[PDB]
Parts: C-alpha cells; sequence; structure tokens
C-alpha cells in the first residue's frame, strides 16, 4: 500500500494525546501548538499532503 | 601593512565567508518563510476542523424539533421544491422581529454549544451573531431546505430548485441574494470563503461573494493544488450542481470590464497584457478578441497567450515541429560562440533569431527506425535519449566501459 509517513506517530502516545486533545477540548488546543513550538518540523512537513488519514486519526476516540 | 598576496589571500577568505553567510541567511529565510506558511495550513486546518465540529453539532434531530416547534404553521405549509426569494425575504423579517441580539447573556465555559443553543432557543436570545446564524440556519434546517453555513476566514446559502442556484442570506443585517453585501459585512481580509452543507460537503464559495478573488486574493490565497486535495474528500457526489456552480462563477466574473490596475493584468489568466508577457509567450492568434482598453493597452485572453519554444525544445518535448513552418516567435538565444557573436559586435544582439514555434506549429514526435544494422543519429552523429520515447526502434543503450572499443 502506500505507506504514508505520518504512519508512525499512529501510535505514538505524545502524538495520541495531541489527537485526542484536537478531538474534544479546544482548551487544550494551544498547548498542542506548544510541541508545535518545540520540534514539530517533519510533522508540519508531512502534514501538506496525505490529510485524510491525519483528520482520521484526529477523529479517532 | 600584509603584503599584497596576503592582502588578497585575506580579501578571497573574506569574500568566501560572507557568500556563506548571505547562504545561510537565504537557507535561514526559506526555512522560516516555509515554516510561517505551515502555521498558517495548520491554523486553516484547525478553523477547517472547528466548522466541521459545529457542523456536526447542527445536525441533530433535537435542535430540529425544536427551532420547528417555533416555526409558524404557514411557513411549514410551503414545499422546499416552491421556496422562492420572496419567501426567504419574508422568512428573515420575521426571524429579525422576533429574534433579539443580547450581549448581557451569560458564557458558561462547562455547558454545551448544543445546550447553548437550545437555552438561546428558550429565551428567544442571541448573545452574539454567530448564535444568531446558527439559530437561523437550525430553523431553515427545520423546514427541510438544503441550507449551507457560509464562513469567511458567517452567512447561509439557501439552494432553490426553481432557479437552481444559491441565494446568500444574512440574518443579522436582513441580506438575502446580495453576496456584494454578504462581503460587504464580513471580515476584512477576505482569502478563504467556504460553506459546509448539512451533509457535511465542504464547497469554495469565495468567487461568489469576493470581487477581489482574481486580482489580490489569488495572488495572497494558499496553493491551489493544496486547498483542491483539503476540499477532495469533502467534495459533494452532485457533480452537476458543482459544475453549474462553477459556470455562474465563471459568468459573475466574466462580468468585471476591467481591473483600474495596469499591474493587475501582470500574469492573470483573465488579463494577460501585452508587455507582461515572457520571453517564449506570444498571443496566437495575433487577430485574437479584444478584452478591453486599459490606458490604451488592448486586453487578450490568455488562452490566446500561448509558450513557444524552439524546435530542438519540442523535440526535447516528443514533438516535432512541422517542416517548411515559418517560426511564429523570434526570440535572443543563449548558445556557444554564436551567442556571444552579438556580444562581439551589438549589431548583431538582435539579428541573431531563435524560431520559436507553436504547439499548433507542432506535431506528435516519430521514434526513427535502424538502416542496414546502423542506429539513425542526431545532425551530429550523436543519439538523443532524453527521453526513452526517442530510442530508434531496433536499438538498444548499454552503459559499458569500453563498449565502444569493443
Amino acid at each position: 500500500s502506500g505507506g504514508h509517513p505520518l504512519e508512525f506517530l499512529r501510535n505514538q502516545p505524545q502524538f495520541q494525546q495531541m489527537r485526542q486533545i484536537i478531538q474534544q477540548n479546544p482548551s487544550l488546543l494551544p498547548a498542542l501548538l506548544q510541541q508545535i513550538g518545540r520540534e514539530n518540523p517533519q510533522l508540519l512537513q508531512q502534514i501538506s499532503q496525505h490529510q485524510e488519514h491525519f483528520i482520521q486519526m484526529l477523529n479517532e476516540p | 601593512i600584509e603584503t599584497p598576496e596576503q592582502a588578497k589571500t585575506r580579501e578571497r577568505s573574506e569574500k568566501i565567508k560572507l557568500e556563506f553567510e548571505t547562504y545561510l541567511r537565504r537557507a535561514m529565510k526559506r526555512f522560516n518563510k516555509g515554516v510561517h506558511e505551515d502555521t498558517h495550513k495548520v491554523h486553516l486546518l484547525c478553523l477547517l476542523a472547528n466548522g466541521f465540529y459545529r457542523n456536526n453539532i447542527c445536525s441533530q434531530p433535537d435542535l430540529h424539533a425544536i427551532g420547528l416547534s417555533i416555526i409558524p404553521a404557514r411557513f411549514t405549509r410551503v414545499l422546499p421544491r416552491d421556496v422562492d426569494t420572496y419567501y426567504l425575504s419574508n422568512l428573515v423579517k420575521w426571524f429579525i422581529g422576533t429574534f433579539t441580539v443580547n450581549a448581557e447573556l451569560s458564557a458558561s465555559e462547562q455547558d454545551n454549544l448544543q445546550t447553548t443553543l437550545e437555552r438561546r432557543f428558550a429565551i428567544y436570545s442571541a448573545r452574539d451573531d454567530e448564535e444568531l446564524v446558527h439559530i437561523f440556519l437550525l430553523i431553515l434546517r427545520a423546514l427541510q431546505l438544503l441550507t449551507r453555513l457560509v464562513l469567511s476566514l458567517q452567512w447561509l446559502e439557501v439552494f432553490c430548485e426553481q432557479e437552481e442556484k444559491w441565494v446568500c442570506v444574512d440574518c443579522v443585517h436582513g441580506v438575502v441574494g446580495q453576496p456584494l453585501t454578504c462581503y460587504k459585512y464580513a471580515t476584512k481580509p477576505m482569502t478563504y470563503v467556504v460553506g459546509i452543507d448539512s451533509d457535511g460537503w465542504v464547497r469554495d464559495v469565495t468567487q461568489r461573494y469576493d470581487p477581489v478573488w482574481m486580482t489580490v486574493t489569488r495572488k495572497c490565497r494558499v496553493d491551489a493544488e493544496w486547498w483542491a486535495e483539503t476540499l477532495r474528500p469533502y467534495q459533494s457526489p452532485f457533480m452537476d450542481r458543482e459544475k453549474k456552480e462553477d459556470l455562474e462563477f465563471q459568468a459573475k466574473h466574466m462580468d468585471q470590464p476591467l481591473p483600474t490596475a495596469i499591474g493587475l493584468y501582470k500574469n492573470h489568466p483573465l488579463y494577460a497584457l501585452k508587455r507582461h508577457l515572457l520571453k517564449y509567450e506570444a498571443i496566437y492568434p495575433e487577430t485574437a478578441a479584444i478584452l478591453g482598453y486599459c490606458r490604451g493597452e488592448a486586453v487578450y485572453s490568455r488562452d490566446c497567450v500561448h509558450t513557444l519554444h524552439s524546435r530542438d525544445t519540442w523535440l526535447k518535448k516528443a514533438r516535432v515541429v512541422r517542416l517548411g513552418e515559418v517560426p511564429y516567435k523570434m526570440v535572443k538565444g543563449f548558445s556557444n560562440r554564436a551567442r556571444k557573436a552579438r556580444l562581439a559586435e551589438p549589431q548583431l544582439r538582435e539579428e541573431n533569431d531563435l524560431g520559436l514555434f507553436g504547439y499548433w506549429q507542432t506535431e506528435e514526435y516519430q521514434p526513427p527506425v535502424a538502416v542496414d544494422g546502423k542506429v539513425p543519429r542526431n545532425e551530429f552523429g550523436n543519439v538523443y535519449l532524453f527521453l526513452p520515447s526517442m530510442m530508434p526502434i531496433g536499438c538498444v543503450q548499454l552503459n559499458l566501459p569500453n563498449l565502444h572499443r569493443v
């Protein structure tokens, strides 16, 4: 299949926590951006393309 | 005082260090620009996610039932297929005179948005404009009316089957069918305007409302491919409706006579001036229709402006310039000493002609056939294999050292 570069972050615990943050609590959403403010070159680099999997992962409860 | 040789070495070192520093500055500026663009895209995605969550909230049957319980029975007797602009105007006028805006209403951080909307319906008071828009959207959806909530990064769009067209509705100011007014009351920078329907499909309706779409907004929006990829999973299956909407948008865009600034015609598909044409660009046909005149300068469609390339360029592009054709365009060329001869004699600077042939003057390339066990060659005893399709038929390329010797 077309293995997306975001596949590894599927089971990443901090990535899962940020996904849960996006899903329910927008008060914690800026804190998610804080992770972006720490170090996230690859995540924002690859977030341009193949966002369907990213959106589905964010919607995952 | 340094010796001249040491001074020259020092100058070389300083120049190299300065060049590397400038390169590092360029790399840093590119990285910062990319990070800023990524952050803007992330913010746009976050706004889209918030809008999707709010729209999914606004699809609850309980809210629709509550809205219908307040709608008078005179409105329910009109079929959704028979909804007209006059009915929409009457409903908006009734809505304004019944629902009032009260900013003094308390904002609880714990209550859900659905509970807030239910309380606003019960008290018939809206905290702000957005809550009023949501209330009117729920009221419209109570009557089984196909309505899109439109946000600019808000109003409504109602699809009339009699017109088969979307009429814009602004509940706060009592505006129906006036996209210009909706653009007027929107946020100052209009770059993206999206209508999300009840089914969840998102349509970029920025073209209908923003007249600056083609002139400044196009140069100020995100990548068209990226936005298309973003909206692709949320494209409605009603392809014909999208096509009709796009045709109406094109018709509205063609209604604009001409922009006020010559600079707006630069690199514009609908404008495409004369002076702005590049080295490979030429108007074809030269008798093309004139879209207008700006400060004495004629306007032609960009489709009439074709990119012309040299004959060998077309050969590289798997195309053959038709034999005996007069070159449509004559431009300067960059070559070996034939090029520098123009510098040697300035009168020859414009004398050297590089024949650019249009796509209308080029046919598809045809690969050669090996003859008598010998590979067909170029004009100079070589075989150009920029594309594998240009390989002679019956010949194979082998990349072996001393193969020529063998």
